[PDB]
């Protein structure tokens, strides 16, 4: 299955449509789609390819012909920021889902705050370093994390950089580590991080 | 005791009972059109 766009993040209070596409490997009636909140068990919205389930409000509405299908989701809420999945029989043995569309939808428009840190006694003593830098109060999540000492080590296959976390502070936020040898710590004289966004 | 219109058809009358004069307006009727792209683009219609 297609679904598109990969991300929604339009503004709350709008209307917004996800679409669901395929070959003619599928069937017309049998489309359905879901709704999951982060950890959680799947939530079926609509079937039918227009009905909604019971319990579910009359603001959202699924419809198409062929292999062309979409949700309208109208009247958008915070609660509906979730990945979205649309599903459909492959004609008789065989249960396809769709790519689970992040309706990551507007918040706020901020650049990072951010913090650096060096290596410590403790961590040190223990025979390692892992230098740290830290980004928070952003939205979207726009973000790109450059690694200098003070030229580059960026290179270092020991570099990571987690996947971001939404807040109560309506933004984004993430962590890059730079594990290394204590060896390093006494290698390299100084240590830096640098920071791009919104473009 | 009648009105008359251009078909020979009542165009009021007179209640035999009460003696007031009614108007006969006939009921409304019109055409059914669909509004349609083409099958080939869309399945979805307009009524008009
Ligand atoms: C018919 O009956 C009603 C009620 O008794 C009376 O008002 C009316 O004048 C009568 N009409 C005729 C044509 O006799
Ligand atoms: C038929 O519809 C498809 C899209 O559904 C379009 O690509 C194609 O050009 C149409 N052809 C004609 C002749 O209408």
């Amino acid at each position: 299955l297609t679904q598109s766009p990969g991300t929604l993040s339009l503004s709350p209070g709008e209307r917004a449509t996800l679409s669901c596409r395929a070959s003619q490997s599928v069937s017309s009636s049998y489309l359905a789609w879901y709704q999951q909140k982060p950890g959680q068990a799947p939530r079926l919205l609509i079937y039918g390819a227009s009905s909604r389930a019971t319990g579910i409000p009359d603001r959202f509405s699924g419809s198409g012909s062929g292999t062309d299908f979409t949700l309208t989701i109208s009247r958008l809420e915070p609660e509906d920021f979730a990945v979205y999945y649309c599903q459909q029989y492959g004609s008789s043995p065989t249960w396809t889902f769709g790519q689970g569309t992040k309706v990551e939808i507007k918040r706020t428009v901020a650049a990072p705050s951010v913090f650096i840190f060096p290596p410590s006694d403790e961590q040190l003593k223990s025979g390692t370093a892992s230098v740290v830098c830290l980004l928070n109060n952003f939205y979207p999540r726009e973000a790109k994390v450059q690694w200098k000492v003070d030229n580059a080590l960026q290179s270092g296959n020991s570099q990571e950089s987690v996947t971001e976390q939404d807040s109560k502070d309506s933004t984004y936020s993430l962590s890059s580590t730079l594990t290394l040898s204590k060896a390093d710590y006494e290698k390299h004289k100084v240590y830096a991080c640098e920071v791009t966004h919104q473009g | 005791q009648f009105g008359r219109d251009i078909a020979d058809t009542t165009d009021a009358v007179r209640d035999p009972q009460t003696l007031e004069i009614l108007d006969i307006t006939p009921c409304s009727f019109g055409g059914v059109s669909v509004i349609t792209p083409g099958t080939n683009t869309s399945n979805q219609v307009a009524v008009l």
